Protein backbone atom coordinates (compact mmCIF):
# COMPACT_ATOMS: atom_id res chain seq x y z
CA UNK A 1 0.00 0.00 0.00
CA UNK A 2 3.17 1.91 -0.73
CA UNK A 3 0.88 3.56 -3.38
CA UNK A 4 -2.30 3.25 -1.57
CA UNK A 5 -0.48 5.90 0.90
CA UNK A 6 0.75 7.79 -1.67
CA UNK A 7 -2.71 8.12 -3.20
CA UNK A 8 -4.15 8.75 -0.29
CA UNK A 9 -1.50 11.59 0.84
CA UNK A 10 -2.02 12.53 -2.80
CA UNK A 11 -5.99 12.93 -2.74
CA UNK A 12 -6.25 15.22 0.54
CA UNK A 13 -3.83 17.36 -0.67
CA UNK A 14 -6.23 17.85 -3.63
CA UNK A 15 -8.90 18.67 -1.63
CA UNK A 16 -6.78 21.45 0.32
CA UNK A 17 -5.86 23.91 -2.15
CA UNK A 18 -5.78 27.47 -1.67
CA UNK A 19 -9.68 28.53 -3.47
CA UNK A 20 -10.20 31.47 -5.44
CA UNK A 21 -13.58 33.27 -4.79
CA UNK A 22 -14.34 32.69 -7.99
CA UNK A 23 -13.78 29.00 -7.46
CA UNK A 24 -16.38 29.20 -4.89
CA UNK A 25 -18.80 31.22 -6.52
CA UNK A 26 -19.79 28.65 -9.39
CA UNK A 27 -19.60 26.16 -5.77
CA UNK A 28 -23.01 27.62 -4.76
CA UNK A 29 -26.77 27.85 -5.22
CA UNK A 30 -29.29 30.88 -5.49
CA UNK A 31 -30.19 32.51 -2.50
CA UNK A 32 -27.27 32.87 -0.07
CA UNK A 33 -25.39 36.25 1.51
CA UNK A 34 -21.49 35.93 2.12
CA UNK A 35 -21.26 37.29 5.19
CA UNK B 1 -6.75 9.38 8.08
CA UNK B 2 -9.97 10.94 5.92
CA UNK B 3 -12.99 9.28 3.65
CA UNK B 4 -13.80 10.58 0.48
CA UNK B 5 -16.74 12.73 1.11
CA UNK B 6 -14.81 15.29 3.76
CA UNK B 7 -14.83 18.33 2.40
CA UNK B 8 -13.47 21.98 3.37
CA UNK B 9 -16.83 23.35 2.77
CA UNK B 10 -19.72 22.58 5.18
CA UNK B 11 -23.33 22.85 4.76
CA UNK B 12 -25.55 24.03 8.26
CA UNK B 13 -29.48 23.30 8.21
CA UNK B 14 -31.41 24.04 11.27
CA UNK B 15 -30.07 27.40 12.12
CA UNK B 16 -31.39 29.98 14.20
CA UNK B 17 -33.07 32.45 12.12
CA UNK B 18 -31.96 36.07 13.92
CA UNK B 19 -28.23 34.69 14.04
CA UNK B 20 -25.20 37.34 13.70
CA UNK B 21 -21.90 37.30 11.42
CA UNK B 22 -20.59 37.30 15.10
CA UNK B 23 -22.24 34.21 16.59
CA UNK B 24 -21.12 32.18 12.99
CA UNK B 25 -17.88 32.92 13.35
CA UNK B 26 -17.85 31.96 17.08
CA UNK B 27 -19.66 29.16 16.52
CA UNK B 28 -17.64 27.79 13.49
CA UNK B 29 -14.25 29.11 13.77
CA UNK B 30 -13.31 27.97 16.96
CA UNK B 31 -12.32 24.83 15.02
CA UNK B 32 -9.74 26.62 12.66
CA UNK B 33 -9.60 29.86 10.19
CA UNK B 34 -12.73 30.37 8.44
CA UNK B 35 -12.37 31.06 4.35
CA UNK B 36 -16.47 32.32 4.57
CA UNK B 37 -19.64 31.91 5.31
CA UNK B 38 -22.89 32.08 3.02
CA UNK B 39 -25.80 32.61 4.74
CA UNK B 40 -29.13 31.55 3.23
CA UNK B 41 -31.96 34.77 3.08
CA UNK B 42 -34.24 33.91 0.93
CA UNK B 43 -37.84 32.17 2.20
CA UNK B 44 -36.33 28.75 0.27
CA UNK B 45 -32.67 28.92 2.24
CA UNK B 46 -33.53 30.75 5.38
CA UNK B 47 -32.14 28.61 8.26
CA UNK B 48 -29.30 26.95 6.03
CA UNK B 49 -25.65 27.97 5.55
CA UNK B 50 -22.21 27.17 4.04
CA UNK B 51 -19.21 27.29 5.95
CA UNK B 52 -16.10 27.12 4.30
CA UNK B 53 -12.65 26.62 6.40
CA UNK B 54 -9.31 27.12 4.97
CA UNK B 55 -8.02 23.99 5.83
CA UNK B 56 -9.71 20.15 4.96
CA UNK B 57 -8.52 18.73 8.74
CA UNK B 58 -10.37 21.65 10.63
CA UNK B 59 -13.77 21.26 8.67
CA UNK B 60 -13.20 17.20 9.61
CA UNK B 61 -13.04 18.16 13.29
CA UNK B 62 -15.80 21.12 13.05
CA UNK B 63 -17.82 18.43 11.35
CA UNK B 64 -18.01 15.64 14.36
CA UNK B 65 -17.88 18.01 17.07
CA UNK B 66 -21.08 20.40 15.33
CA UNK B 67 -23.49 18.01 14.06
CA UNK B 68 -26.08 17.36 16.43
CA UNK B 69 -24.78 20.22 18.26
CA UNK B 70 -27.45 22.25 20.56
CA UNK B 71 -26.91 26.41 19.81
CA UNK B 72 -30.15 28.18 21.06
CA UNK B 73 -33.23 25.92 20.94
CA UNK B 74 -32.09 23.58 18.30
CA UNK B 75 -29.82 20.83 17.22
CA UNK B 76 -27.88 21.88 13.78
CA UNK B 77 -27.46 19.58 11.22
CA UNK B 78 -24.11 19.97 9.29
CA UNK B 79 -22.99 17.73 6.71
CA UNK B 80 -19.95 18.11 4.19
CA UNK B 81 -20.54 20.12 1.17
CA UNK B 82 -22.07 18.11 -1.70
CA UNK B 83 -22.00 19.64 -5.17
CA UNK B 84 -24.79 17.76 -6.27
CA UNK B 85 -27.47 18.17 -3.36
CA UNK B 86 -26.56 21.74 -3.25
CA UNK B 87 -27.95 21.89 -6.49
CA UNK B 88 -30.57 19.48 -6.01
CA UNK B 89 -33.85 22.69 -6.39
CA UNK B 90 -32.08 23.26 -10.21
CA UNK B 91 -34.58 21.94 -12.90
CA UNK B 92 -33.52 18.58 -13.85
CA UNK B 93 -31.84 19.51 -16.85
CA UNK B 94 -30.17 23.02 -15.91
CA UNK B 95 -28.09 21.41 -13.21
CA UNK B 96 -26.00 19.32 -15.45
CA UNK B 97 -24.36 22.21 -16.83
CA UNK B 98 -23.32 23.48 -13.53
CA UNK B 99 -22.73 19.90 -12.20
CA UNK B 100 -20.53 19.65 -15.48
CA UNK B 101 -19.05 22.73 -15.53
CA UNK B 102 -17.82 22.53 -11.39
CA UNK B 103 -16.44 19.07 -12.30
CA UNK B 104 -14.97 20.46 -15.87
CA UNK B 105 -13.34 24.03 -14.66
CA UNK B 106 -12.68 23.36 -10.71
CA UNK B 107 -12.26 19.09 -10.54
CA UNK B 108 -14.40 18.69 -7.85
CA UNK B 109 -16.67 15.86 -7.59
CA UNK B 110 -20.11 15.87 -9.23
CA UNK B 111 -21.24 12.68 -7.61
CA UNK B 112 -24.86 12.39 -5.91
CA UNK B 113 -24.48 12.24 -1.79
CA UNK B 114 -24.60 8.37 -2.44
Amino acid sequence: EQLQAWRWEREIDERNRPLSDEELDAMFPEGYKVL
Amino acid sequence: RLPPEVNRILMIRNLPYKITAEEMYDIFGKYGPIRQIRVGNTPETRGTAYVVYEDIFDAKNACDHLSGFNVCNRYLVVLYYNANRAFQKMDTKKKEEQLKLLKEKYGINTDPPK
